[PDB]
């Protein structure tokens, strides 16, 4: 009951990044225990207002994980991450996209 | 037949303290998730149009209903023994439960617990086996539970003779999704640079189901032992993605391909071809 499990945190897009082309920003967070956690998407450092989220599951070694997507359109230089907060970390942790 | 083979319940009670818990449940279909568990209204979320299977309203409301007085009444009952237990707060609680079909056609059950993110209790032939985990807390709550008439009888029912059927007359429900067939794209980058003169390329596969599917770096017919699959992640919508790589020197990296199949594509691979010096996307 006493040791906690700290998030994994995978960022992708669901089709290839082409500029000025509207795809999907997925972040997938897994691994994680308890279940309580805070997942953001960011673009530019700021918080994007809708994104969707599946609802809880687990793993059959009982890790938690969910995934956090919304619709983006990536261009040259905007920048976008996903930040998560949980009780297995003092400071939200950002783990930012790459097409590369 | 291809798509889920399973069905299975799975529940959340999280407890924060000795007045305050909360549960979340969801119903699946292997990983794609088929019920939902409104806790405004104590009643179930139907995901897709065929969700209930081929039972009737009446059926499916008293499921409901049995699941809705467990949630409230597994709570009461954990505050009420969290002292003689020892419990410490905040703790939470996991359980699975539902059944599969094999090959063969047999269909086995399946009910296991967690507390604290560890295995706990597990159903092995309609009686409670405490896990080793769970150390004497978990043998202390089979020795309890088992002397509740009715629940043992009710999981009984529930687990060998409701669940088997349920999941039949679901997996034909629903086979115009679960047994649809979507083609992947495919696409090539660089991956982080394993180190000096080395590099990693990434073969990105996304939007296929079923979730079966082939990838391999190859140079020529010659797979590459070298690649390294990723762990199968999921869009929106009942698709996957996955990364294939392959670490490379500098020099060698002139000559590979990735191949990719899968069983939407009715044996037409896909082909992609890496190109070095920059003029890998025209
Ligand atoms: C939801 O669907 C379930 C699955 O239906 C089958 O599969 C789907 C995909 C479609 O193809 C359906 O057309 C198809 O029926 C239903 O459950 C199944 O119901 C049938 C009855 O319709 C039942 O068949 C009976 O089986 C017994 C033997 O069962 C024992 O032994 C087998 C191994 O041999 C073992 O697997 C079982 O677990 C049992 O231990 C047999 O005695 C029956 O024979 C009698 O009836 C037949 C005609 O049906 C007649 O010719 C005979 O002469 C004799 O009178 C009969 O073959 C299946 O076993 C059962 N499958 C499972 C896994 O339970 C389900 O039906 C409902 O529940 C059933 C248990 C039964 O009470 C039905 O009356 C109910 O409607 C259906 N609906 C719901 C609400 O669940
Ligand atoms: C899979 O599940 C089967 C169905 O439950 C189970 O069979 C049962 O096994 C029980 C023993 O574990 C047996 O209980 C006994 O019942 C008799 C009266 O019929 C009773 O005298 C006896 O009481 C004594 O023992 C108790 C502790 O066991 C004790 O508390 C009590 O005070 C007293 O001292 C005992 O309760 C059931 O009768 C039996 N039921 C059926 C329908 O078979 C399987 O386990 C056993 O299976 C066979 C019986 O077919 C036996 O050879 C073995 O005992 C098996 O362990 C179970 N399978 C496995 C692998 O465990
Ligand atoms: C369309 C989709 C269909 C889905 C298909 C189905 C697939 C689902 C597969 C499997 C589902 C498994 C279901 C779990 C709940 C069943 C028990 C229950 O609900 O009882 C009642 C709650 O009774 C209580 O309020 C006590 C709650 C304390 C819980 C203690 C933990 C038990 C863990 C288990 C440890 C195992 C121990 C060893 C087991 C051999 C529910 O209310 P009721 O029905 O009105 O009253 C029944 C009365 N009775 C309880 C006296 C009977
Ligand atoms: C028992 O825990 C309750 C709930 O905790 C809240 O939800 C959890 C999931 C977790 O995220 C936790 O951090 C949340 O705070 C407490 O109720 C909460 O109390 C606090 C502050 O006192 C209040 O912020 C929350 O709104 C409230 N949650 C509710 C009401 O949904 C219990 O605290 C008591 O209830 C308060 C309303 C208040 O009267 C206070 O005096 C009580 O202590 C927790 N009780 C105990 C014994 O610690
Ligand atoms: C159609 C509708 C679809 C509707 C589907 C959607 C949602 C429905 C899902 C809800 C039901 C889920 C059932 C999940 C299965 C199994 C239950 C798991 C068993 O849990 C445990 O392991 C218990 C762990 C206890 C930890 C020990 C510490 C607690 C000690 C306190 C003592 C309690 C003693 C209680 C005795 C009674
Ligand atoms: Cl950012
Ligand atoms: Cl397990
Ligand atoms: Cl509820
Ligand atoms: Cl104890
Ligand atoms: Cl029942
Ligand atoms: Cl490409
Ligand atoms: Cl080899
Ligand atoms: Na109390």
């Amino acid at each position: 009951p006493k040791i906690q499990r700290t998030p994994k945190i995978q960022v992708y897009s669901r089709h290839p990044a082409e500029n000025g082309k509207s795809n999907f920003l997925n972040c997938y967070v897994s691994g994680f225990h308890p279940s309580d956690i805070e997942v953001d998407l960011l673009k530019n450092g700021e918080r994007i207002e809708k994104v969707e989220h599946s609802d809880l599951s687990f793993s059959k070694d009982w890790s938690f994980y969910l995934l956090y997507y919304t619709e983006f359109t990536p261009t040259e230089k905007d920048e976008y991450a996903c930040r998560v907060n949980h009780v297995t970390l003092s400071q939200p942790k950002i783990v930012k996209w790459d097409r590369d | 037949f291809q798509g889920p083979t399973s069905f299975h319940v799975i529940q959340t009670s999280s407890f924060t303290n000795s007045t305050w818990a909360q549960t979340q449940g969801s119903g699946w279909l292997d990983d794609l998730q088929i019920h939902g568990w409104d806790s405004d209204s104590g009643t179930a979320i139907f995901l897709k149009p065929w969700s209930k299977g081929n039972f009737s309203d009446k059926e499916v409301a008293e499921l409901e209903e049995i699941f809705r007085v467990y949630i409230f009444g597994f709570a009461r009952e954990v505050q009420d023994f969290a002292g003689d237990f020892q419990m410490k707060y905040p703790f939470e609680i996991q359980g699975i439960a539902g059944c599969e079909l094999h090959s063969g056609g047999a269909i086995v059950s399946f009910l296991r617990g967690a507390l604290g993110g560890l295995d706990f209790l597990s159903v092995k032939n309609a009686s409670c086996v405490p896990s080793p985990e769970g150390g004497s807390r978990a043998q202390k709550f089979c020795a309890l539970i088992i002397q509740y008439q009715g629940i043992m009888e009710t999981v009984r029912i529930l687990l060998y003779e409701t669940c088997p059927r349920y999941l039949l007359g679901v997996l034909n429900a629903g086979k115009a999704d679960l047994q649809r067939q979507v083609k992947p794209e495919a696409w090539l980058s660089s991956g982080p640079s394993p180190g000096p003169g080395r590099l990693q390329l990434v073969c990105h596969v996304s939007g296929f189901y079923p979730k079966p599917v082939w990838v391999m770096w190859m140079r020529g017919e010659q797979e590459q032992q070298g690649t390294q699959l990723g762990d199968i992640l999921p869009n929106a919508n009942w698709t996957w993605y996955l990364r294939a790589t392959l670490d490379v020197a500098d020099g060698e990296a002139a000559g590979l391909s990735c191949r990719v199949k899968h069983s939407s594509l009715e044996g037409q691979d896909i082909i992609l071809y890496w190109r070095g010096s920059g003029l890998n996307d025209i």
